[PDB]
């Protein structure tokens, strides 16, 4: 158990939470991506009230 | 070309229009208080020119500003008198030692090869570290990355090799009176310490005696690590074919590279992220690592040689991962060895390299080189495997067929991969090699051929 | 003329203003160096650019020219040896005049007009001609070249010169119709050889890899992947894999290839043997490869580059091999190309738009018979590229929504310098029963009989590799043991394939079948030994080990000496031990 | 120059009536003056990043902004003096508001209303050295030398007599002109000049044993103490630039606890220096930030500090700054790049992250000025994270700038004891180069022990396990003798107090004797065993005691108290 363990085991289920991790942090790039083209609409919108 | 600021973001602002304004362009941007830098301009346009930042914006005005063309893309000049000069940071040699006074202005942005213009290799490179040079196979036409861990440094190894490699007398074919044993150093980031580590190192090298050493100082701005590398390898392609001296340009942490690099991408929105690392890594890395194998004509070479870190064993993130497709193979000292008091730790089972039978052969090396290559590989293996299997079953796991490739991973060991920083010879690595080798039946060897078995025993 | 100039840079991206009358495709000169772009997205009538040399050195309001035709390949003789590349210029040329460094903005034509060669006329004057027929034999080298009429042109004929040498832009046909029927033609990249009829294939596709064909093969015509993680194998199976081919043409597509890569690639062409002329392998192989020094768009154009060659080749009725080299061009290409022109990302920076042209390039291939009423097939292994180091990445879940042969190439069986590294746990084919009657009719009927007897010897190791790692298989009975040690000879020697021995860079059916009936014997053999109280421990020392072992100290050409000599020894000195 | 406000978006003001601004300029938004600062213009506006929350402000009031850009104030009164991360001092906060604070709270940034001594170090027609004399001011910690900023050589005219001037008071001008004040400014984002910067050969005390004398890092090290505070880590910390040998301390902390954080500060006048024997208090600069403070408050905390400590190296003072909450630093960052276009990229952090981290480590360190004089700034970094992750931008970006990981861990610290320091879990990298200058300046064969003895401790780690079980008893002599020499080193040497004065303050010339004596037991030991002895009578040696006794004795005893130690061991295995 010991042997297993410092190998396919314990860092094994580390791994997972990491994997895991920064692809769910990777996946907010395009969220904040997105967001700022939505906020230059908004901008752009209320910038053909006092110009074009 | 117009001064106009209405915008200030991080390292990039508002210049009103352009119309002497390229890619790659050196501008002076003058803040106004006395203090004036520079900077690249990048995304040229005829509504809001963006200017490349060097150093602090503190004490920027609206009031007198200007915006002037130095040079219309980067240039810098490569004189025939840099080796055996320390160019402790950009440009200027700042240590105590006069001006540079250049020779020849041309790009240091980079310039294409031809890939018909590229000639396999046909010199070996002798590196005082037996152990990678055997199975590895140290030549002149890959790049091998180290791959060093947390508590193995990258500092230790980057050290040693740069003095440990001479180039052959006859063992190659090739003089060792047509080319020095002459070397150039960049940096791509090193900070307080690692400059304070590489002092003594880099005296004991020859440091003014003959060797080309860039170093960032390591306290001056983000933007100049980014700077040093494509400066490092354009530079020596002057002085590599045309004066035809070869160099072994010895590049330390790319993790520096890719952390300043980032910040830029994070305003002009070219939205860094792979892992959390620029995923226009590689595009830049092109023509930085591309000049790295043989030229055909011209003799003398460049090679790189990247050094870098691991945050993680696990080559799932970037920094090992992207860096190991581009170059060519790859070659790890684990920590599997460290742990042990083991130095130089390298550990070639997780190690594969691109060649190993190129640049090397009967005469071009050693004749038995070739042979001794894959034969220390799969004796090794079979030893560490045993190991595993011990705990699994019993105490045991082993017969008396096993037991004398089980004495071989601890031979390769204290012996061999430990050396300390001695330089061994081409010669005493792969003839003792044939030492450790003695204690496994010979009837039993399948990796090597039987007419080398008559030549050393 | 469109004339516009410019307007922005942005990074090796340029937009331009000025531009009316631009169509969405063409050759698009940028400054007044003429670097060659591209015309993708038009808004307005602001047309984004993007340019597959740098823009060092590229100032706005330069004067921006386009032709307004398409961006169109040249294709006519002269082929074979010639370059091409992932630009449009051939590198032979390019190294001579523009020293030991390449200058960007320099730009000559694609196909060398310098050329001449001889024309034998298979037309006359009141002919009657359509799309892709043949008008006369050119002899270039050891392989024939015709001269197929472009795709959509018919009409009657004027005059057929009488044979001679001439310049490859002369006209050599003057169809009655009012065209100079030009010995060479453009076909746009976009555009593809039509077909009169779509097949399906049935020619086995041989490439000198032992194992991996007799396990999981492709057609001659067929599609798979290679993804290899951590820089492993991968890389160089490829040039192993283009060392030796079964197809008459070889197109080898390197798509920005890495310069030092292309070093070793290049050189060895001629070195290698040609087995229609015993030279250069350079008489039967065009270099469409790139230098990646380059930005990424010079790495997209050289894939589309590829194929309307290789279509020209298979409308000509050859076997024509085509080998895209790393998805993690493609991948970084589109990557990047994204946010320059101002593109919406759809998930982990690849655009939203990733297996569109991906798919196509993969449906274009297949044994098929074309309009021009000849069968040629283009053949494809692409070597896929996890940049992640997963397969759960956009860019390889896409090349794995083509079916027919997959492969798996791992790190840890790369490892120990046995290549080709293939799972039986990672692979399927469904050419193994689209082949079975190609099989049963020229190699030998037991041959899809025998390929099965070896698949149950590995299908039993992958259960059984388990249970060894959680106890030893020492402490299991003997029979356990038994397929365990069948499997060591079929990696030890039979995955190990060696480049640098020239005796395994050979493979053809005869060494298949050959060594499949060696390892055959000792199975059944062994089973029946060890029944009648006999150890695997004691056979391991007999020579009968050893024996099946000769598959790399034999040779290729002098192998039906030792094939049956050892055979019988097998059934012979066991029974008898 | 003076503006009006457009908008206000969160903490944050939005401003017009701006042009002519300077870049990390002095702002003071509305008619409430809130200590801001503009940033990053754009167009005729400008972004102004307020560090006070703003809910009393209107829009359309006047803006008065000074026209020069903020820098960091450098006069005296800054040893004996409490301050903030604005730099304001936070107890004349507390005569002026009372207990609580209501924002907009400007005071002056030095103590400026006391009358401070002087001796006139220079005379006219004499010229100065930049980041050297000037004049030098009496204090009641050591001395405090007010110097002229770099630069600055020319000739001086009108030097007034030694007595007593206010900071604002001129005491000297030049006589090229140009007028200078005993208060001088020096820029927030700038270092000052050097010669060289030198390599590290002077050890750098922490006045406990194990610390320093097996992990050095020496005087311009940078060191670092992970996991949270509240395992009496802090113990550690206190007690570190307390015995250490300095001139100077500098404290510091950004988004620290609670309470936790005010018991270390009324405890602070409460620790005692060993060197002038009276309290720490004296020779202290704070500029702590707790948590309660402004939103950039914590994280304008660093840069303050590492021009503050460069002052007092260019006068010839070692400093020692501690880099408290190093992780917690950026916290506040992340939420500014949020509400700008420096949006998250890099992994739940900005990737500017890297950029402001570094430069804390790369302008400190021991090295020579342009005024010629010597001191150091160590850093100690403490990250503190909560767990931390090798995947979390904090921890891998750290990692790499500092040389070294003095770890302590919790099994460790239930035992109580200090040094708590886990060998095996730490780790300094500048031991190899540190090596030459050890044997020139200490003595000889000090480097030789300290390599050479740290096996004990690695071939006990991995020994005692579960191989060891019930003890050794099963076992041969050969394993048994670690076990008997293990017990002096982590009973005697590793234990240490802190609140016991017998030894709580060590020096080199009690240590090295220490460690000597415990490799001589080992030479003589596992010789024993080759003669036939038991570890029994090992087990009964007045030695193990004498050990014991070397640490219940101080560094005056200790010339005596080692020739008797020392001949009893040489004397107690000629025994056996």
């Amino acid at each position: 158990r010991v042997n297993a363990l410092e190998q396919v085991v314990i860092p094994g289920i580390r791994a997972q939470i990491r994997f895991i991790q920064q692809v769910l942090e990777q996946r907010e790039r395009e969220d904040t991506f997105r967001l700022k083209r939505i906020k230059g609409k908004i901008e752009a919108r209320e910038a053909e009230e006092e110009g074009g | 070309e117009y001064t106009g600021i209405t915008y200030i973001s991080g390292p990039l602002l508002f210049v009103e229009n352009a119309k002497d304004l390229a890619y790659g362009a050196i501008v002076d941007i003058k803040d106004g208080t006395g203090r004036v830098r520079g900077g690249q301009v990048i995304e040229v346009s005829e509504e809001y020119a963006v200017i490349q930042v060097f150093e602090e914006t503190t004490g920027l005005d609206l009031a007198t500003t200007s915006v002037s063309l130095v040079e219309d893309v980067a240039r810098l000049g490569v004189s025939k008198e840099m080796l055996g000069r320390r160019f402790n940071g950009i440009g200027k040699p700042i240590d105590g030692l006069p001006p540079i006074t250049p020779e020849k202005r041309l790009p240091i942005t980079g310039l294409p090869l031809n890939p018909v213009a590229r000639r396999k290799p046909e010199q070996f490179i002798q590196t005082g570290i037996s152990t990678i040079d055997v199975m590895n196979t140290l030549v002149r036409g890959q790049k091998l990355p180290i791959f060093s861990g947390s508590g193995l440094p990258a500092n230790e190894i980057a050290a040693q090799i740069a003095r440990q490699a001479t180039v052959r007398p006859d063992l190659s074919g090739e003089g060792e009176k047509e080319e020095p044993f002459a070397v150039v150093f960049a940096a791509m980031g090193i900070t307080q310490r690692e400059l304070s580590y590489f002092i003594q190192e880099f005296e004991r090298t020859g440091a003014l005696s003959r060797s080309v050493l860039f170093l960032n100082k390591a306290d001056d701005p983000t933007i100049e690590r980014i700077l040093t590398p494509r400066m490092a390898l354009t530079v020596a392609e002057y002085l590599a074919f045309e004066h035809d001296y070869h160099v072994l340009v010895i590049l330390t942490d790319m993790t520096n590279y890719c952390e300043a690099l980032r910040e830029i991408g994070a305003a002009r929105e070219e939205i860094p992220g792979r892992r959390g690392y620029p995923g226009y890594m590689y595009t830049d890395l092109a023509t930085i690592y591309e000049r790295a194998g043989v030229v055909e004509g011209k003799k003398g070479s460049v090679t790189q040689i990247p050094i870098l870190s691991m945050p993680d064993d696990d080559r799932t993130h970037p920094i090992p991962d992207l860096t190991g497709y581009i170059t060519e193979g790859q070659i790890q000292l684990s920590r599997e060895l460290h742990r042990k008091g083991i130095y130089p730790p390298i550990d070639p089972l997780p190690s594969l390299s691109r060649l190993m039978n190129n640049g090397v052969g009967k005469g071009k090396t050693r004749e038995d080189h070739k042979q001794v290559s894959d034969q220390l590989y799969s004796a090794y293996a079979n030893g560490v495997d045993i190991r595993k299997l011990v705990a699994i079953i019993g105490e045991d796991a082993l017969t008396e067929n096993d037991r004398r490739y089980l004495q071989f991973a601890d031979a390769f060991e204290r012996f061999f991969i430990n050396q300390g920083q001695q330089n061994r010879s081409i010669e005493e690595s792969l003839q003792i090699a044939w030492a450790l080798l003695s204690m496994l039946p010979q009837g039993e060897l399948k990796r090597i051929s039987k007419d080398h078995i008559g030549k050393y025993y | 003329m469109i004339q516009g100039v410019i307007q922005k840079i942005a990074g090796p991206a340029v937009i331009a203003k000025g531009m009316l009358g631009a169509r969405m495709y063409d050759i698009c000169k940028v400054g007044e160096e003429g670097l060659v772009g591209e015309i993708i997205r038009l808004d307005g009538d602001t047309a984004f650019v993007q340019v597959y040399e740098d823009t060092s050195g590229l100032k706005v309001g330069e004067p921006v020219v386009s032709t307004g035709l398409p961006l169109a390949v040249e294709l006519g003789p002269g082929m074979l040896n010639g370059i091409y590349d992932g630009i449009q210029r051939p590198l032979e040329r390019i190294r001579e005049k523009t020293g030991i460094y390449i200058t960007r903005g320099v730009v000559v034509h694609a196909l060398d007009r310098e050329k001449k060669w001889a024309w034998t006329p298979m037309v006359k004057p009141g002919d009657e001609v359509r799309g892709g027929m043949v008008l006369g034999t050119v002899p270039e080298f050891g392989f024939t070249h015709k001269i197929l009429v472009p795709p959509d042109v018919r009409g009657r004929v004027k005059e057929v010169k009488p044979a001679g040498e001439y310049t490859v832009e002369e006209p050599v046909v003057v169809l009655e119709d009012g065209t100079e029927l030009k010995m060479y033609h453009t076909w746009p990249v976009r555009r593809a050889r039509p077909v009169q009829r779509k097949l399906d294939p049935n020619t086995p596709f041989l490439t000198g890899m032992r194992i991996l064909d007799v396990l999981f093969p492709v057609a001659m015509g067929g599609t798979a992947a290679i993804p290899g993680p951590f820089g492993s194998g991968k890389t160089v199976t490829q040039q192993s894999l283009a060392k030796w081919s079964n197809a008459d043409v070889v197109v080898y597509v390197g798509c920005g290839e890495r310069g030092n890569e292309m070093t070793d690639v290049l050189v060895e062409f001629p070195e290698l043997t040609d087995p229609k002329t015993g030279g250069p392998l350079m008489h039967r192989t065009v270099l469409i490869a790139n230098t990646s020094n380059m930005p990424v768009a010079a790495r997209e154009a050289s894939i589309y580059v590829g194929v309307t060659i290789a279509e020209y080749f298979r409308d000509q009725g050859f076997s024509v091999a085509l080998m895209a080299d790393s998805t993690s061009r493609w991948a970084e290409a589109l990557r990047e190309i994204s946010s320059r022109l101002e593109e919406m990302p759809a998930e982990e920076g690849y655009p939203p738009y990733l297996a569109a042209r991906l798919a196509a390039f993969y449906e274009r291939a297949g044994k098929v018979i074309t309009l021009g009423g000849e069968e040629g097939a283009v053949t494809i292994v692409g070597a896929v590229s996890p940049p992640g180091g997963d397969m759960s990445e956009p860019v390889t879940q896409s090349t794995l929504r083509i079916v027919g042969a997959f492969w798996r190439l791992d790190a840890s069986l790369a490892f120990r310098r046995h290549f080709p590294a293939i799972n039986w746990n990672g692979s399927y084919s469904l050419f193994t029963s689209a082949l079975d009657p190609w099989y049963r009719e020229n190699v030998a009927e037991d041959y899809p009989e025998l390929r099965d007897a070896i698949s149950e010897l590995l299908q039993r190791e992958a259960g059984l590799q388990e249970i060894v790692q959680l106890v030893g298989p020492d402490a299991l009975q003997d029979a356990e043991r038994l397929v365990i040690e069948v499997g060591r000879i079929i990696r030890e020697d039979f995955l190990q394939q060696n480049a640098y021995h020239e005796v395994d860079a050979y493979c053809s059916m005869k060494k298949a079948y050959g060594i499949m009936k060696m390892i055959l014997a000792f199975y059944k053999e062994a089973e029946a030994a060890i029944k009648r109280g006999v150890s695997i421990d004691e056979i391991l020392q007999l020579p009968v080990l050893e024996r099946i072992g000769r598959a790399r100290y034999v040779s290729e050409e002098e192998f039906p000496a030792y094939f049956e000599e050892a055979m019988k020894e097998i059934q012979g000195a066991f029974k008898a031990l």
